[PDB]
Order: C-alpha cells, then sequence, then structure tokens
C-alpha cells in the first residue's frame, strides 16, 4: 500500500491510496510486460480457512465473483466551513492504515500538533481481533503504564505501525510532511 | 527543506516521486495530474506497495464546485472466482489464482477525464526515464526486499530486476525496470484501452493463467472504475471530512472519530501524564468499539450495509459506544459486541 496526498494551487486536492496488497503482491511478475500482479484476493474472508487463533469468517466480505474485498484503505480530504481544505490525509501499512490515519488527524486537529509531528509522533494500535495493543517502540512510556495499569497487555512493534503522508493548512501555506518510517519527503512551490 | 509552501504541495512516500508531482503542478496540471504522475513513479520507486497490477482509491476536492468526489478503481474478484476457491493462506496469497483484476489504470484514465488537464503521455515521461535509466533503491524497497529475500531470491523472474549477483538489492544500489518502461510507454501512447481492451490485454492474461489464475480477457474487458459523487462524510467542529464507504474503511475511520470527538479533547488532553495515560487509553478503547463493527461491512454492490454504515457515521450511536468506555479498565472481546451477522 502507498498514501499520496496533493493540494494544487487553485485550493483544490487529492489524497489517494493505492495498493498490491502483500509486499510485491502475489509474486507474480510479467517477464515481458514487467508488471507486478496484485494478491488482493486475500483481503476476503474465506469460510475453510482459519485467519486467527478463535476469528472466524466474516460472511459479508467472502468471495463473489465481481466483487471487490473489504480493505482498511481510508483517503482522507478535511475541508473548513469556508470551502477550503483544511488536511489531506491517508495511511499505509495494512489494517493499521485506519487507526494510524485516525491517530494523524487526532494529532494535529485536537492535540495541536504540526503537521511533521503529527506523522512522526509515535503511534498504537488495537483491532479487537486479535486482542492486543501494539504500540511504537519510542511511545511515551507513561503511556505503556496507563495501559497496562488499565489491563491493557501491550507488545511492541518490532518495526513501525503504518506510513502516514499529510497536507495541513497554515496561516504560512500548505504545511507537507512524508513519514520518515519509509523516507519518503515532500515537494512543493 | 521547510516544507512548508505558499502555493502547492505533494507529498509522497519518495523524494523523487513527490518532485515529479510538484513540477506537473508547475507545468500546469490539475492536482490529479499531479497524484497520477507521482502515482506512476511510486509503482517504480516502491514496486512492493503499489502499482498498475493493483488498485486505488482517489478521494478527490474541487475548491470550485466545493464538492468532493471518490473514484473507486479498486480490484475485482474475476468471473470464475467461487466463495471456496481457496483453503488455505498460501494458496490466496501467493501465484496467480491469488491475482484480483487491477483497476490501476482505469481509475487514472476516469481520474484524468474528469480533472485531468495536461496530456495523458506527459504523465508517464518522467517515470519512463526514471524506470529505463535506474535509481537507488531507496529505504523503504529496501527493508521490503529484505523481509522477502528467500522468495525473491528463489524466483528467477523476480530476481531478474530485484537481485544483483542472485542477491537481493540494497539501499544506495541500482534498480532498473525495463520492461515496465516499455509497458508504461505503450501506456502513454495507446491510452488505458492497451491495458483492458488492447495490445498487452493477451500477455496479462497469459501471465496471470500461466501461474495458476483465472483471470480471463473477458474480465479486464470488463472493468471499470465508478464514479462517486457523494462520499461519506462527518461533521468535526466547524469541518467536513471527506472519506470512502465501504468497501473501504471510512465507516470505521467515522465511527472512532465520532466516538472520540465526545471527549473534547485538547491541548490539555496530553499535557500531564495523568490526562495523557487517559486519553491514549480512551482512543484504543474507540478503536476496539470501531473494529467490532467492522465485520458487518463488505461490497456494498453485493451485501447490504446500509444501517450499519448508518450507525457507523451516526453520532447518537458512536455516544452509545462512548459511554459504555470505562476510564478505568479495558474489557473482553465480547463486550465490545462484534457482529458477524445482521
Ligand atoms: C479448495 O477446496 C474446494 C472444495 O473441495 C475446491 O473447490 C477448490 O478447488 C480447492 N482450492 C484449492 C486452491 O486447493
Ligand atoms: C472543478 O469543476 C469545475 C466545473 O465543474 C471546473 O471548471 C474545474 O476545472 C474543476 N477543477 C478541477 C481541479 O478539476
Ligand atoms: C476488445 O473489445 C471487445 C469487447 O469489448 C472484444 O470483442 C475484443 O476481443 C477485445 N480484444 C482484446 C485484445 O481484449
Ligand atoms: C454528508 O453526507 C450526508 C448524507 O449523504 C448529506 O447530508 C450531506 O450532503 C453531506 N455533507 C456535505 C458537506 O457534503
Ligand atoms: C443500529 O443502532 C441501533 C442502536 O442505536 C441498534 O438498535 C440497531 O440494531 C443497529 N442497526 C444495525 C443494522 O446494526
Ligand atoms: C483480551 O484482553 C483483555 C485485557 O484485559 C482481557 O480482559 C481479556 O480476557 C482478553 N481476552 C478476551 C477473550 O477478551
Ligand atoms: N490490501 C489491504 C492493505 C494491505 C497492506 O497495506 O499491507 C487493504 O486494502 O486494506
Ligand atoms: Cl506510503
Ligand atoms: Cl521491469
Ligand atoms: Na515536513
Amino acid at each position: 500500500t502507498a498514501h499520496l496526498s496533493v493540494v494544487a494551487e487553485d485550493g483544490s486536492a487529492v489524497s489517494a491510496t493505492s495498493t498490491i496488497n502483500l509486499y510485491f503482491g502475489s509474486k507474480v511478475r510479467s517477464p515481458v510486460s514487467g508488471i507486478l500482479f496484485n494478491n488482493e484476493m486475500d483481503d476476503f474472508s474465506s469460510p475453510s480457512i482459519t485467519n486467527e487463533f478463535g476469528v472466524p469468517p466474516s460472511p459479508a466480505n467472502f468471495i463473489q465473483p465481481g466483487k471487490q474485498p473489504l480493505s482498511s484503505m481510508c483517503p482522507t480530504i478535511m475541508v473548513g466551513q469556508d470551502g477550503q481544505v483544511r488536511m489531506v490525509v491517508g495511511a499505509a501499512g495494512g489494517t493499521q492504515i485506519t487507526t494510524a490515519t485516525a491517530l494523524a488527524i487526532i494529532y494535529n486537529l485536537w492535540f495541536g500538533y504540526d503537521v511533521k509531528r503529527a506523522v512522526e509522533e509515535p503511534r498504537l494500535h488495537n483491532q479487537l481481533l486479535p486482542n492486543v495493543t501494539t504500540v511504537e517502540r519510542n511511545i511515551d512510556q507513561a503511556v505503556t503504564a496507563a495501559l497496562e495499569t488499565r489491563h491493557h497487555h501491550t507488545q511492541i512493534a518490532s518495526t513501525f505501525i503504518a506510513v502516514v503522508q499529510a497536507i495541513v493548512r497554515t496561516a504560512g501555506g500548505w504545511a507537507a510532511a512524508s513519514d520518515s518510517r519509509k523516507g519518503g519527503e515532500p515537494a512543493g512551490y | 527543506d521547510n516544507h512548508v509552501y505558499t502555493r502547492a504541495a505533494v507529498a509522497a512516500d519518495a523524494k523523487q516521486c513527490s518532485k515529479i508531482g510538484r513540477d506537473a503542478l508547475r507545468d500546469g496540471g490539475s492536482a490529479v495530474d499531479a497524484a497520477i504522475a507521482a502515482l506512476l513513479c511510486v509503482g517504480l520507486m516502491n514496486a512492493h506497495s503499489m502499482g498498475i497490477g493493483g488498485g486505488l482509491f482517489l478521494t478527490i476536492y474541487n475548491s470550485t464546485t466545493r464538492k468532493a468526489e471518490v473514484i473507486n478503481a479498486r480490484e475485482v474478484a474475476p468471473r470464475l472466482a467461487f466463495a471456496t476457491m481457496f483453503n488455505s493462506s498460501e494458496q490466496s496469497q501467493k501465484g496467480g489464482l491469488s491475482v484480483a483484476v487491477p483497476g490501476e489504470i482505469r481509475g487514472y484514465e476516469l481520474a484524468h477525464q474528469r480533472h485531468g488537464r495536461l496530456p495523458w503521455a506527459r504523465l508517464f515521461q518522467p517515470s519512463i526515464q526514471l524506470a529505463r535509466q535506474g535509481f537507488p533503491v531507496g529505504k523503504g524497497l529496501a527493508a521490503a526486499l529484505e523481509n522477502k529475500r528467500t522468495v525473491i531470491e528463489q524466483q528467477p523472474v523476480l530476481c531478474e530486476v530485484f537481485c544483483r549477483d542472485r542477491k537481493v538489492l540494497r539501499e544506495g544500489e541500482r534498480l532498473t525496470l525495463p520492461q515496465l518502461a516499455d509497458t508504461y510507454e505503450t501506456l502513454a501512447i495507446e491510452g488505458a484501452q492497451a491495458f483492458y481492451n488492447g495490445s498487452l490485454t493477451a500477455q496479462i492474461v497469459k501471465d496471470i493463467q500461466a501461474a495458476g489464475g483465472i483471470v480471463t480477457a473477458e474480465d479486464l474487458n470488463n472493468y471499470r472504475a465508478e464514479l462517486i459523487e457523494h462520499p461519506l462524510n462527518i461533521s468535526l467542529g466547524d469541518a467536513v471530512l471527506y472519506m470512502p464507504s465501504a468497501p473501504l474503511s471510512g465507516p470505521v475511520l467515522a465511527l472512532i472519530l465520532n466516538i472520540l470527538k465526545g471527549y473534547n479533547f485538547s491541548r490539555e488532553s496530553v499535557e500531564s501524564p495523568e490526562q495523557k495515560g487517559l486519553t491514549y487509553h480512551r482512543i484504543v478503547e474507540a478503536f476496539r468499539f470501531a473494529y467490532a463493527k467492522r465485520t458487518l461491512l463488505g461490497d456494498p454492490k453485493f451485501v447490504d450495509v446500509t444501517e450499519v454504515v448508518r450507525n457507523m457515521t451516526s453520532e447518537f450511536f458512536a455516544a452509545q459506544l462512548r459511554a459504555q468506555i470505562s476510564d478505568d479498565t479495558t474489557h473482553p472481546i465480547s463486550y465490545y459486541k462484534p457482529e458477524f451477522y445482521t
């Protein structure tokens, strides 16, 4: 998955999230065209596959011909009451996409973190099943303590949680940030 | 340098692709032109993540009409697919049978028909060069190559481009994508039809089937990107948030944020350890309540999600869930009432 955010000079905007699903998709590359094919069929639920311990299938997300599989993707554009874009945001990184997108919005909109900080700020994730709270390596450990004393079992993500690209309107114009977890950098004028 | 820009901005996950997007804007492109040009480049530099073999969604806001739209160009199950076609995760994750019908290029075409200002071919030009000339492998791709070292090294058609002397490329080493360069060139000149009903089509079907897949020419001919004029929105303060409904996770996002909005988070919510710890606790619980309802979601053309989605975007419902969040404890799974049937 990759997320990209754009704001043009006229104030129009695009939030685009694209994916071939797992790393290198199906692992099928065409020797002639070079196209690397998705494994998006894996995003369906299957009745005979035991996905996770104690997690049943979701019948709403079973394979039918012509059906699109459920996705965690959520490319978002926030617009102010005056019609001007306020934030362009989304994420990559599997089931953590939605939680990470929520966190980036919370961080900027409510906690007052500037866009770069909103992107770089440590994240955490819980998706109910499985039943564990994952936190990034550099999270404020007072947060970890607050969670554990409230009976969350936490564990630390061996790499990182998601990748966020974002743009936010400021008095100085359009502030952009790409996530250092993957190494991107924005550009503009 | 600082990444605050007076006029326009592109935030991609590779520097050169953000730049390519930015140049398109400079040369008179719309935000859509820039997004397509940048996406084409990301498909090269982060080929593990996305590309013309996959699918996407675009949320687009027009500053003039003050309207938002969504373009759905996500992959679909092929016409020969069925509910019980897979019996292990390995079957659904590897090989041609794991492949759904790619929508990427029809999505770029629809967006471009609606919002493009630059010529189609111009959007591909810088990525054709890049693929043909080569580029140093970035951090993100390098870690992805390391992660799948084994499968890549043992697969000669992937190692062809993703190795140097039989071993996966590392950060700094040169990656060239000479076949994709030709493919991008054909796309630029013959348009989207080359992929779906044109000079690339039969080779696509052949590659997918040779690897055990079931995609046919008919699937490609029939794929359509979909314009959604009324995306999901929620109201947050004086703002509106536009995001895609099912089969994407806008409704999950909506529910998380509507749960949390009744706590009136501010700078104070994170100023002391006491407030901060409680705040992050409340976030996790909102995540759990929202993921509970997620298991009822699916493609709305195949499954009736009208009321589920209605609830997931309702502030009242979110308030009902917030009132069940205990400030002193998390709860067992059943507490959140995950549902697998209506
Ligand atoms: C899985 O089992 C079903 C039912 O026997 C069968 O139709 C299908 O072809 C099998 N698929 C694979 C990939 O083994
Ligand atoms: C917004 O729509 C109007 C008319 O519908 C059009 O003139 C304008 O170019 C559009 N903006 C973009 C960025 O497509
Ligand atoms: C292209 O178009 C039509 C159906 O749209 C079909 O008859 C024809 O065989 C297709 N050709 C290819 C190469 O897919
Ligand atoms: C939000 O969506 C609802 C239902 O489709 C509708 O009341 C309204 O027009 C939307 N709001 C905006 C600002 O587009
Ligand atoms: C929606 O929410 C209400 C509670 O506010 C509940 O009675 C109803 O069952 C829910 N509907 C669906 C379709 O889940
Ligand atoms: C889930 O984690 C919570 C943490 O307290 C615990 O209460 C519960 O027993 C765990 N297991 C289930 C099945 O909910
Ligand atoms: N294919 C998944 C995302 C996979 C990933 O980011 O690793 C989705 O659309 O939700
Ligand atoms: Cl990304
Ligand atoms: Cl190639
Ligand atoms: Na930045």
